[PDB]
């Protein structure tokens, strides 16, 4: 699918990503296309029933063919090799993305059958929905409060697993203002096909401001723990919400739940 | 398990000896971790093979030299998983730590 | 027809099998090691003259059995279940010293319901507690069945069995101390 | 009477699983009334279920395969029904609660019992006939492996009507399925079900590797065995490195489970990140503890029907050592979403690619044994064709997810179902049919119907493109793994097309009931009457019809390669031998199945906290092992008068087929 939420993308990530995965498929094509060609060609020329055919039965051994039959695939394989070295350090999650900003950190928490955002420098957190400038890196750290949940949305770049009692981080970045969907994308009990949020890209830092500006004007707060464990909960298929204070260090003390340090 | 029985109170006796120097080594506190570590891995290692051998003879011989190539091959898938588990867990704790 | 060789290969297969078993309890004792959760840790539980003595226990073990197999190979009936009554009694106190002490551990809380690191020690030692008591059980079936049928076809084919097992048992040992008590204890 | 087992254990509310069990219920009282109508229970007790012979636990261990591919299909086929109308914006039939079960109750089986006692009964059908051997290495541990398959199976099936099944995903990932968050019973089941016939399946692949070896017949060097064999020795190696992991693994997370440990939990020390290692370091070598022994089915009709010499035989045989190695150092790339940096991700991406040069060696070989030969289009050869075809885009798209920067993207989308299904579907389920329809006649002494096999065949590969070339589509653009409700509407029309393939498949597996009943109602007019119906070139065609209960009377001495085929060929292929002699062989026994009743009953037991029956079914099955160590009528003799007669019989039938 051309308009795929991967062929399609609108994150730099996602871009490089598609690349990388047609490079891959153009490459292999050279030896894949040739064996179902041969398969059908060989699987008519050679049927039973032909007579003009050379009907050898008792060649088993060309040197020629082993040859080109071990030469090809070793020289694909080395090239894929090499890319795959390549890429894979130029795309690890846990590495900074070069660009003259400051990133914006949201902190994910892998609530029951929902994701839950903090932002820290902005003293806020959402339920089900992010939001952040296009055009701007984007940190992500990343904890499961429950069972092992996976951070993804598609159009924008790569997914990242999420485990009680650990913090794992992704960088992303928007090359278009839109909204975009976001899953969890490993099964994580009853209510896993609600955990679908929406992340924005705001056009302007502006109207980035005004979110920030709508949140801060709800009627709901984090402050103690309790609240924390009032809204984990077992729930599903949430509604999109917004609270006004935030305990500082809320995110540490999640993790802290189940004792990591070091 | 048939042997002479001279060749078997020598096992015993090697065995001993490789048994008593690193319990000494370790609880009396002789030199360093490092010499503590290197010598009593190498003494485990040289226990093993005194038993594969005396206690156990192992030949290269019998089964048509099938005995061997099996035990050969086993060590290796051990190296091959509890060496690779204990690095790649080790890597994935680094990766995620509250840094 | 030599059917005996082929089951003492298979036997070796098995206990390569095993190897594996054993050596990935190892691998998770090693990933859980300091995994204690504000518990005791190897140097605070483990007293080292204990695990050198059941050490020697097993042995002394390993060392009769080949005297057993020795004394079949000379056809002495009484010679082999001799050797054979020792052996069992020496892994006896071997499993003998190992129950005290766990149970010793559990009544101080300390069970492998307290921490990662406690749970894997108890699955490692367990397990090899859990083989030689398997092994005990073979060797008092196969004693009873000496004593009432003698030095047969089938019985010298399984003394060997049991050999291998045994001496097996005692090598996946000196691992056992090497890597959990003494590298905790250092 | 005691345990978490109440009345409120069984879907009394249901209207689904209830019909299901009494249909089920029904079903078993027909078959019972019918086998005691006629009256052939001591027939089957005296010749199939104490059977220590190689070819008839085979035929058991396909008849589990293909009736509990059934259940499989009946769940996928489910599946597709409640994601093609989620997609529509309707509520469905299936909950959350039922649909996870649903799939890891499918994944389990089609995993467990009909990919691997497909595989492993044609295994031991066809390794001892080929190396030219009288029986196995280890016949009671024969009959005891398949026990313990049945008793797996039995325990997989009872979840059904009492109790629930794993909602975890087929390899119970470890927080999901502690005792916290998912306190019933249905991961319990998934823990003996597989234990108990993990420790069958081991045994099995024991009891080959020492054949192979040890049991063959003087003169046949190790590079002069059928390939089938080479594979089939490779399988059983992995076997043996493989499964003792998953033992260990299960064992870890039932103490976790059972007695408070904290191997993997969140609190308390534990670490959830080593089982997801641990278990797909077994996870991997199994793939191909089942892509190998299909392989070398190929390699073998490949040459049969092709008419030629396979091509490249030192090159295969490499090839499939070179795989058994390194199918030990990829296991990683089941997850390298879970953090690991690059440098781990990259080498084990690189020694998961370094793994294809193999397979694509193989089937180039496959392709050049084809290419001068003369193809006769058998409904064996259709699948072989179609395997080609094929896999290949199968580990093309394999290739492309061992990438890892791919993997971030298309890691557990419906691209990965729609890769290993088509491996599966592809190189396996292909294959074993393959298998079935090569070796029937070698058997039964009949050959299948061709029109209603060749109908089969075609249904099943339109059906597969139809069914999953869609997924490809439906994981590039996000849809992810296991969900069952609310499905975003974008994705319905590639799923309402996948469920059309999934008909079509049915129609298949329907053709396949057809083909076999036509094919048995007229058994008396098709039938094998050389033993060496196709023009073979291996041992096994040698034999009877339907061979004797020993397989040759007297060991053939091989000189070449191709044993049956030169023998055709130098003009002395059928040649009495002068005097016969008496045949030492084993007895059978009842004290297997008794084991693994216990073994049911003790599962069973653990699986509803009943502790004294735990006890008296362990007891019972270690007391049941330390009795059969005592008695010695444990072998017998064939005189020559019935090997005489046998021998008359075959060379009769042979003299009257060279005559006409
Ligand atoms: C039949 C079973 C089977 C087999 C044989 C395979 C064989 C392969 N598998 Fe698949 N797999 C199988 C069933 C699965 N695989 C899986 C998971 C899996 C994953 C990780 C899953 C993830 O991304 O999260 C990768 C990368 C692959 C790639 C491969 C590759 C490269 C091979 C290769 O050995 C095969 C490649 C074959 C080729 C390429 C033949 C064609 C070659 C030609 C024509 C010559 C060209 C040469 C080159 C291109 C070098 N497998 C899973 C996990 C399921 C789950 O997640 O629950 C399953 C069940
Ligand atoms: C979520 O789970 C799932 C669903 O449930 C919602 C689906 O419905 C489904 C539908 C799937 C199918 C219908 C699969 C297709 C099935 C096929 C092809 C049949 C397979 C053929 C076989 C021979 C299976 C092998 C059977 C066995 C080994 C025996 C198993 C024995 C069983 C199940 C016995 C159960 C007995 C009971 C429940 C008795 C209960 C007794 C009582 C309630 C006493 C009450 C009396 C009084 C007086 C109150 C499944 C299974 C899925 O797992
Ligand atoms: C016949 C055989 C019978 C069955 C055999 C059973 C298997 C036996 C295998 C031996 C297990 C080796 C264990 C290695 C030590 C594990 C460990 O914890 O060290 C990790 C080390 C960091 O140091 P750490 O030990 O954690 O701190 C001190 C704690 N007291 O971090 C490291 O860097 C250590 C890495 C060392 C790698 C050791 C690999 C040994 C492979 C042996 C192959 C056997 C075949
Ligand atoms: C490989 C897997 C290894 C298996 C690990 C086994 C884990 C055992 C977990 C024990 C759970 C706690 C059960 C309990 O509370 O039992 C208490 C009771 C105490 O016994 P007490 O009355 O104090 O005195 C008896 C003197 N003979 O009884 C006892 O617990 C004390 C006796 C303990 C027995 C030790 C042997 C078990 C180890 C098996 C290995
Ligand atoms: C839990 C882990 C359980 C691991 C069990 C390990 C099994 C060890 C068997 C190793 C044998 C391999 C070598 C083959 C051999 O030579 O043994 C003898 C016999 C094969 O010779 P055979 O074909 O039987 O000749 C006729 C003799 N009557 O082969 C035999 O060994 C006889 C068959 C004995 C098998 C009995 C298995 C008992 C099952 C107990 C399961 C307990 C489950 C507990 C729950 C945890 C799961
Ligand atoms: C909880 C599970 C606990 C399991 C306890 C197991 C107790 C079993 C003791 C077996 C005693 C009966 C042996 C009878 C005998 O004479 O065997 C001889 C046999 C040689 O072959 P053969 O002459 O043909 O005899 C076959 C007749 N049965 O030789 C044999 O084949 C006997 C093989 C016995 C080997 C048993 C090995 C046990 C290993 C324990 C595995 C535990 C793994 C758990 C860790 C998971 C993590
Ligand atoms: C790999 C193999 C893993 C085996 C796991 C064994 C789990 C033990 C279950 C006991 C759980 C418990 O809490 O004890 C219950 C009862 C009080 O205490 C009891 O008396 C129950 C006794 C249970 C017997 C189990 C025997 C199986 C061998
Ligand atoms: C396994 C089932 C095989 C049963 C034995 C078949 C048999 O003996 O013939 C019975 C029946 C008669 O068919 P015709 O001959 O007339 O044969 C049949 O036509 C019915 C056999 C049904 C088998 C369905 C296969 C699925
Ligand atoms: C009749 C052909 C088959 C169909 C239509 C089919 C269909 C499916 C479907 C729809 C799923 C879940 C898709 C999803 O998660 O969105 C699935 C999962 C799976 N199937 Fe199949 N399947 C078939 C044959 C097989 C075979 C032959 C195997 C042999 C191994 C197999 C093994 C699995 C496994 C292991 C899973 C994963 C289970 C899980 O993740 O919970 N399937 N199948
Ligand atoms: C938990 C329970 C465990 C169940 C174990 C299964 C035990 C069932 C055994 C039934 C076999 C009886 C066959 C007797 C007919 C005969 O040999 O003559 O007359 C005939 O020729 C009928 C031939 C019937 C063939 C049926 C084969 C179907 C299975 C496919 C296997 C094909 C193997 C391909 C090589
Ligand atoms: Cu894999």
């Amino acid at each position: 699918g051309c308009n795929s939420a991967l062929l399609d993308p609108k994150g730099q990530i996602g871009l490089e990503q598609r690349s990388l995965i047609l490079t891959a498929f153009g490459l292999m094509l050279i030896v894949v296309i040739p064996a179902i060609l041969m398969a059908v060609g060989f699987a008519w020329k050679y049927r039973a029933s032909n007579k003009d055919a050379k009907y050898s039965p008792n060649w088993s051994h060309s040197n020629k063919v082993e040859a080109v039959v071990w030469t090809v695939p070793i020289l694909i394989i080395i090239f894929l090799a090499v890319l795959t070295w390549k890429t894979t350090h130029a795309l690890e999650p846990s590495k900074p993305l070069a660009h003259d900003e400051k990133p914006i950190t949201i902190e994910v928490v892998s609530m029951d059958w929902k994701w839950f955002f903090i932002y820290p420098e902005q003293g806020i957190a959402t339920v089900n929905e992010i939001a952040f400038p296009a055009n701007t890196p984007v940190y992500f750290k990343v904890t499961s409060n429950s069972v092992m949940n996976s951070f993804f949305i598609p159009r924008l770049g790569s997914q990242i697993y999420a485990m009680a009692g650990m913090q794992t981080r992704l960088h992303l970045i928007a090359n278009e203002p839109g909204t975009y969907d976001g899953i969890s994308a490993s099964y994580s009990g009853p209510g896993f096909s609600g955990m679908k949020f929406k992340a924005i890209a705001t056009p302007d830092r502006a109207a980035f401001d005004q979110w920030v500006a709508k949140a801060k004007q709800s009627p709901n707060t984090m402050s103690d723990m309790a609240a924390f464990e009032k809204l984990a909960a077992p729930s599903e298929y949430n509604q999109v919400e917004y609270f006004s204070n935030v305990k500082p260090d809320l995110f540490a003390d999640v993790i802290n739940k189940f004792m990591a340090h070091g | 398990s048939h042997g002479s029985v001279k060749t078997y109170m020598t096992g015993f006796i090697l065995s001993i000896i490789l048994t008593v120097i690193p319990f000494w080594m370790v609880m009396t506190g002789a030199a360093s971790p490092a010499v503590i570590l290197g010598t009593i891995l190498a003494m485990a290692v040289v226990q093993v093979l005194v038993h594969l051998v005396c206690f156990l003879h192992m030949n290269t011989k019998s089964d048509e030299g099938w005995n061997m190539t099996a035990f050969v091959f086993t060590v290796l898938i051990i190296a091959i998983l509890v060496v690779g588990s204990i690095w790649i867990m080790w890597n994935l704790n680094y990766n995620m730590m509250m840094h | 027809h030599d059917a005996g060789g082929t089951k003492i290969f298979g036997f070796w297969i098995y206990l390569m099998s095993d190897c594996i078993l054993f050596s990935i309890l190892f691998a998770t004792y090693a990933v859980l090691v300091n995994g204690t959760a504000g518990g005791p840790t190897g140097k605070d539980i483990f007293e080292l003259p204990f695990v050198l003595v059941e050490t020697f226990l097993l042995l002394f073990s390993s060392i009769t059995y080949g005297m057993a197999a020795i004394a079949m190979y000379k056809n002495n009936k009484s010679q082999v279940i001799s050797w054979l009554a020792l052996t069992w009694l020496f892994g006896a106190g071997f499993i003998g010293m190992e129950i005290y002490e766990f149970h010793h551990l559990i009544v101080n809380g300390m069970g492998p319901d307290r921490s990662g690191f406690l749970s894997a020690f108890f699955a490692l030692v367990g397990t090899h507690g859990l083989h030689v008591t398997s092994g005990l059980i073979w060797m008092a079936v196969l004693m009873v069945q000496i004593a009432r049928r003698g030095l047969t076809s089938t019985n010298r084919t399984r003394i060997m069995c049991l050999s291998l097992f045994w001496h097996f048992l005692d090598v996946v040992w000196i691992c056992v101390f090497t890597v959990v008590y003494l590298m905790g204890a250092m | 009477m005691f345990g978490k087992l109440s009345l409120d254990a069984v879907p009394f509310h249901e209207p689904i699983v209830m019909v299901t069990i009494a249909g089920i219920i029904l079903g078993g009282l027909a078959l019972v009334g019918l086998i005691t109508y006629f009256g052939k229970w001591t027939y089957l007790w005296k010749e199939w279920l104490t059977s220590v012979d190689h070819k008839r636990l085979g035929i058991m261990y396909i008849i589990v395969a293909i009736v509990m591919l059934l259940r499989g299909f009946a769940d996928a086929i489910m599946m597709r029904s409640q994601q093609a109308l989620a997609s529509a914006g309707e509520a469905g039939f299936l909950p959350p609660h039922h649909y996870d079960q649903i799939f890891t109750a499918h994944g389990v089986i089609m995993i467990f019992f009909v990919a691997m006692p497909f595989v492993i009964g044609l295994m031991n059908l066809v390794v001892p006939l080929q190396i030219g051997a009288r029986d196995v290495a280890f016949p009671f541990l024969n009959n005891l492996s398949f026990w313990f398959t049945v008793v797996g199976v039995i325990l997989v099936n009872v979840s059904l009507g009492v109790g629930e099944f794993a909602q975890t995903g087929w390899l119970a990932y470890p927080p999901l399925s502690g005792i916290e968050y998912s306190p019933g019973v249905g991961v319990d089941y998934w823990i003996w079900s597989l234990q108990l016939s993990g420790i069958g399946t081991t045994l099995t692949g024991i009891n080959f590797f020492v054949t192979i070896l040890k049991m063959r017949a003087p003169g046949m060097t190790m590079f002069k065995m059928p390939v089938f064999t080479w594979a089939s020795l490779c399988a059983n190696v992995l076997i043996i490195a493989s499964f003792p992991i998953l033992t260990v693994t299960v064992a870890l997370l039932t103490l976790d489970r059972y007695l408070g440990t904290h191997f993997f939990t969140n609190d308390m020390g534990g670490n959830m990140m080593m089982y997801i290692n641990l278990i797909w370091a077994w996870g991997h070598p199994e793939v191909y503890i089942l892509i190998l022994p299909v392989f070398g089915v190929f390699s073998e009709i490949a040459a049969t029907f092709s008419r030629k010499r396979l091509f490249g035989y030192t090159s295969l045989v490499w090839a499939t050592v070179c795989i058994t190695v390194l199918s030990f150092i990829v296991w990683l790339h089941h997850f390298f979403t879970m953090g690991a940096g690059a440098n781990v991700n990259a080498f084990f991406g690189i020694t998961t690619m370094i793994i294809a040069i193999p397979t694509g060696v193989k089937i180039f070989n496959w392709l050049f044994t084809m290419y001068q030969g003369r193809i006769v289009f058998h409904s064996a050869m259709l699948w072989t064709i179609g395997f080609i075809v094929t896999f290949s885009v199968g580990g093309m798209t394999g290739v492309l997810l061992a990438v890892p920067g791919a993997d971030f993207v298309l890691h557990n989308s419906l691209f990965l179902i729609a890769h290993f299904h088509n491996v599966i579907i592809g190189g396996v389920v292909f294959g074993c049919f393959a298998g079935m329809t090569y070796w029937w006649p070698k058997a039964f002494g009949f050959k299948l119907n061709e029109t209603w096999g060749k109908r089969a065949f075609w249904f099943w590969i339109i059906g597969f493109f139809v069914a999953f070339m869609p997924l490809y589509a439906l994981g590039f653009m996000g849809m992810t793994r296991r969900l069952s409700q609310q499905i975003d509407p974008q994705f319905h029309t590639m799923l309402m097309i996948a469920a059309s393939g999934a008909v079509l498949i049915a129609l298949g597996i329907l053709c396949l009931v057809i083909q076999m009943y036509v094919s048995i109602r007229d058994r008396d007019q098709n039938r094998d009457l050389t033993g060496d119906p196709w023009g073979g070139r291996t041992l096994e065609w040698a034999t009877s019809s339907p061979p004797p209960f020993y397989n040759f009377a007297v060991v053939p001495h091989v000189h070449e390669r191709d044993a049956f085929w030169e023998m055709k060929e130098k003009g002395e292929a059928y040649k009495k031998p002068d005097h016969y002699e008496e045949i030492h062989m084993p007895k059978n026994s009842g004290a297997g199945i008794v084991i693994a009743a216990f073994s049911t009953i003790f599962g069973f037991a653990m699986i509803w906290h009943i502790w004294w029956l735990a006890i008296v079914g362990f007891a019972g099955m270690i007391i049941t092992w330390i009795v059969k160590s005592f008695d010695e009528d444990v072998d017998y003799y064939v005189p020559v008068a019935e090997i005489e007669k046998l021998e008359n019989q075959h060379f009769d039938e042979i003299t009257k087929a060279g005559l006409k």
